[PDB]
């Protein structure tokens, strides 16, 4: 029975481990969603105003 | 050969054409075409395996850009040409990076020179077998990254660099490393739980320089904070800390053993062991 | 005799705490990550609306600059 | 080597001669060139690690921008501006920030507003240590999201709110916006989980405002949500309000300290709890 | 014996096979995570070339058609 | 300011200017500044916080746009004015939701389509409490989907039309929905795990039109996945099965109150739970 | 609502004219064929007609081509490889190779990788040709790979050295799985999972011989340790040791001991059972 908690907390372990490890890589992931969500507006915005200049000029 | 002979056949007919469009203009048309075809000749040698003559192409396409007045163009065919060459020649592949993030930041994009820099420092450990420069690179990269306000990216070159300078005997530099980590993750709600882990490695910077420096960091540690108090690794702190006060190795070893039988060792905290049983 | 009833009591608590710190991580992982797919849904949004003006804009102006 | 003197040297020099360039108009290319030199000028400062001189670069250039029909490049160079004093002086910040929150809403987006808006609180409570400023701010930040059916982040700036609003003892309003976001909670896959949670706090609110409130607002609660009578908040409040209810405070003082010893209890759950103590 | 070992047994064996099974659960998340994370990698440089090809697009054609 | 007076007034003013100036020029060059005004006049009443005003404006500038060659932009107005109306007018948001819907549709696009659709089916559950027009939406939005080679999304579409038709009594479409989705995820490494999940709501369906059914699909899902014999599923569908054979209502009972007692039931269950319930006490 | 019928008459007569604009043939005319061509192909596939509108998008994917312009053709053709999946594979095939073979010409790795993956799956899915599909996710992960994407190009590798296994080309498969966990174990994130690839390994060197799986497993063990304190590696050494002596009782019970507490895949139990009837006579 010992033998088994030792298992058990091994396994806790090990998964809390994994679990860290996967909050800070998805705490990266966010900062780069945000960094792209950044950057589309701009891109829009800028692609607008080229297009409507483009129209009426001609 | 099959596909290997007939596309090599094709870039060398390709070049060949370059270098007679670009003797026989020595007018602006000419020159892109040429570069065109040398960057389509680039490809078609990366389509054989062959490395080397596709970086080569693209740094003459590079070249080519750049005696015209472009830049973005210059620069996408320097770090095409650095990524080409990192197979073969690492020293090319550098120059061509360096180049890259010249450019990039004569413009004032900082966030692709993080980047570029943290691929040179990798190929400068990876092939070159070499720290100081990968520090330099990696200091540059967490600067360049905390101007824009971006933590984890910082937090984690920093992290490297301290462990690397803590591999190197500089202890002040990985401890402060780590204390600002520690303090910084401790306020955050989601990585509350891993700060205990840096100031543990903290502590064992301490304890390379003395005893009473490490029970000192312990104690101060533990008063920033009780939930680093935990049994875990800071019954093992004290314990490590009362074999050495008593000059008793095989407690310290007895210890060792006992808390690698639960969870296992890294070579870095082995080797911090036993440098610590060594001073005794 | 007592030693082993105070193994057993004392190899109890630690589980319980490890499964609530997994609890309390993996709660804040579906917060974060219902958050980010709200975010990446709204990115899908600009981009469609980015590709289909481009591709209004150069079929327009191509057509204008053809016609003269 | 990155020396700043070179740096600098050459920050100076461009912003003297664009200067020059601009105060000789006294036919539109001089702002133009005027403000590229100054972006110019700016982007080398904060290469040279002086703030104070990049965000003045900054303000100019985008003054002398808005000054034509061009308004979004002002946003753009006022947010860089913020974003380089954000070192330095807080308040010539929020000032930019505020003016390209007007010019964005203006405009007629407003997530961008509400991001502005939530650094600007961030600055606020940072900062300025000053709460009421950030809640308004948050408030309004939670609005603009909402108003674009952005659940999550208006559901995120309502619990800052109410929290601040507890700590300033404003029970209503935090109560009211527990019992929201907690019914909201409810009906969702993965949230679920959670709506225990705010209802305890909520919950804590009502211990202050009187025993009976709190104990119908117990019933309430488990009625709407069978599943919250087997969670240990609600057995740690029916305990309290047991010792509560006879003048006992050493029965209150076990349960407290039995409840703490599993999980550690954050400032605010501690601060309210040494509340409810001491008013008998 | 009785309810004694039939509980100890039973509950220790299910306890493992569930824990297993998170084992098994998380190492999948990562490494799909992991494919998403290169993913938006893959992203972020097109993206930024994309943003400087339009600024420096539409600025020299405006130059070019006002001054003619 | 944040005064909601003078904003309210200087929108109404707006509007009447850009009424007064569409009229003038209808005694093309004018009708984008129309629309543009028109615009202007919808985000200032959206942000004065009368939405039926920004709502009408909206639908205004989409109408101006349609008269004009250009799709894009009233679709783009209609999806505003229908989002406005959400909240005041749900009929005139889904007017507005269903002809954008057309819209995308004869362009071509058809995810956009299906979000619109899924969209309109929760409002349609949400407010007007319609269950058959929710289950053609979903339907349609669930085709879409698969149409684009999205799973995922086709499979949540089927899982919720299912789960509606098995409330409305017809069992044998959510057996189907069911069975089709458990193989899916049958085949596929990750959602291996929650595939019992799926068979089991199909068992509870068989029992709803006979046991003798029941223990057919029990025994064939058996047969196909080895692995739901040991999830606890199996053991309590064998049980109830049994209880149901020697009339003992006691039996079920209790057996139903323990796994209650271990774990609780969403509504579906107990609903599920009851109607066999009552169709077995009406045998004793 | 307006039924199959009615889309398909219109269908019709928009295929209809565009082969009278087509046929009264300069530029205007052919750009309003493919636009015509493209609406009808649209509307067949809301009728649900899954052939019609296959063929109108490769007659766009031609017009196009005829004329100058290259990535509207390619996009046409893998619209149509789309539309065929349930109508024809070979079509769907043979116009994604198409799409495959105008997008490698300019360069575009990532997108020629997942169109040859896809053909792949079509090959593994329907068809039961096994050798095109191991050379198709060879060509794939080598298209991956040559644009550093070893995180991408490590799961066409383990595929491929699944089927190499289940062909009996255990050299290629042992090759892979040890270079899949020679690169796993450095990284920290995938090190859990390197574990199972080793174990793999050892597995298809059983299936050759007794003393190469024992010399494969000592080496394993050196240069990974961890491997040594792993169920999977008890479960060898177990085997190893019982099969020595010609004891099929306690192979069989050390399997089933293995199965109870965790099930094995289909391609585990193979493997079990080719190594028992090779190796254990």
């Amino acid at each position: 029975s010992l033998e088994s908690t030792r298992r058990m907390l091994q396994l806790v372990e090990e998964s809390k481990d994994a679990g860290i490890r996967t909050l800070v890589m998805l705490d990266e992931q966010g900062e780069q969603l945000e960094r792209i969500e950044e950057g589309m507006d701009q891109i829009n915005k800028d692609m607008k105003e080229a297009e409507k200049n483009l129209t009426d000029l001609g | 050969g099959m596909d290997t002979s007939g596309k090599q056949a094709e870039a060398m007919a390709l070049l060949a054409e370059a270098e007679r469009k670009v003797k026989n203009s020595q007018g602006s048309s000419k020159i892109e075409e040429a570069c065109e075809i040398y960057a389509r000749a680039a490809n078609m040698f990366k389509m054989a395996k062959n490395w080397s003559a596709a970086g080569n192409a693209f740094c003459q396409a590079a070249q080519l850009h750049l005696q015209l007045q472009s830049k973005h163009d210059a620069a996408t065919c320097f770090v095409d040409a650095g990524n080409a060459f990192k197979k073969a020649d690492p020293q090319e592949a550098i120059n061509c990076l360096m180049r890259a993030i010249e450019i990039y930041t004569d413009m004032g994009r900082f966030t692709i020179a993080a980047k570029h820099h943290i691929s040179i420092a990798e190929i400068y450990e990876t092939e070159l077998v070499d720290v100081e420069k990968a520090i330099a690179h990696y200091e540059q990269s967490a600067d360049y990254y905390k101007g824009e306000e971006s933590n984890s990216s910082a937090n984690k070159c920093l992290l490297k660099v301290a462990g690397y300078a803590a591999q190197l005997e500089q202890y002040q530099k990985a401890i402060d490393i780590y204390e600002q980590v520690g303090t910084s993750a401790m306020d955050s709600p989601l990585l509350k739980y891993s700060a205990k882990d840096y100031f543990f490695k903290a502590a064992l910077c301490h304890f390379c320089i003395d005893m009473l420096n490490a029970k000192l960091a312990v104690q101060k540690y533990e008063e920033l904070f009780p939930a680093f108090s935990d049994s875990r690794e800071c019954k093992l702190m004290k314990k490590l800390l009362e074999a050495h006060e008593e000059q008793n190795v095989d407690s310290y070893t007895e210890s060792v053993k006992e808390y690698d039988s639960i969870s296992r060792l890294d070579q870095w905290l082995t080797t911090m062991l036993l440098r610590i049983k060594k001073t005794i | 005799a007592l030693s082993e009833i105070e193994t057993r009591h004392s190899e109890i608590i630690k589980l319980e705490n490890s499964i609530r710190e997994l609890h309390d991580m993996f709660m804040d992982m579906a917060m974060l990550v219902e958050s980010q797919g709200e975010m990446i849904d709204r990115i899908e949004y600009n981009v469609e609306h980015a590709v289909d003006y481009v591709e209004r804009a150069v079929s327009d102006t191509k057509k204008a600059v053809k016609y003269q």
